[PDB]
């Protein structure tokens, strides 16, 4: 079941990228 | 369910979008 | 299961805003 | 069935997604390719 | 419900949300490069108008009153 974990931390990969975005973004 | 040749592209293609950003 | 609809809404609208960028 | 009935807008949803990411990556790609060319 | 399996649902809607707000800002903007547009079209058709006119008002009466001496 590579699904379960390794895709919910791609997922989770995904959003913490766009938190760090967004609050980079807030900076600038 | 994850047999299905369409869950299973999608999943790959999550992960290659992770894979991509990093 | 509400926590699934409303992942496919989200699904769907992110979809949706890249296809509408796709004809833009 | 009905299950996958439910999910599949978001299977569909999340394939397009990943074609227009490839698509986009595929772009980028040759266009620094030229950029390497120039 | 894992910790991890809620997370990665928060962070879905997360990055609709962000997308939504994103569009909700860009039409903004639009709208104001909507405007600058427009006033670029009136100020267009202004200069040009007043290119010919001061143009002519400046010559045309010395010359139309030499054009009388012919």
């Amino acid at each position: 079941a590579p699904e379960v974990r390794c895709c919910v931390d791609a997922v989770n990969f995904v959003a913490e990228s766009t938190r760090d975005q967004e609050a980079t973004g807030e900076e600038v | 369910l994850i047999k299905h040749p369409e869950v299973k592209s999608a999943i790959e293609g999550i992960k290659y979008i992770a894979e991509t950003m990093k | 299961l509400p926590e699934l609809r409303e992942v496919v809404s989200s699904i769907s609208y992110i979809a949706r805003q890249l296809q509408e960028q796709e004809d833009h | 069935q009905e299950l996958f009935n439910e999910l599949k807008p978001a299977v569909d949803g999340a394939n397009f997604i990943v074609n227009h990411m490839r698509d986009q990556n595929n772009y980028n790609e040759e266009k620094d390719s030229w950029n390497r060319v120039a | 419900k894992h910790p991890e399996v809620k997370s990665a649902i928060e962070g879905i809607k997360y990055i609709a949300e962000t997308m939504k707000s994103d569009q909700e800002s860009n039409n903004a903007a639009a709208e104001w490069k909507y405007v600058a547009m427009v006033m670029d079209h009136i100020l267009l058709g202004v200069f040009m108008l007043v290119c010919i006119i001061g143009t002519l008002a400046v010559f045309a009466g010395r010359l139309i009153e030499l054009n009388q001496q012919g």
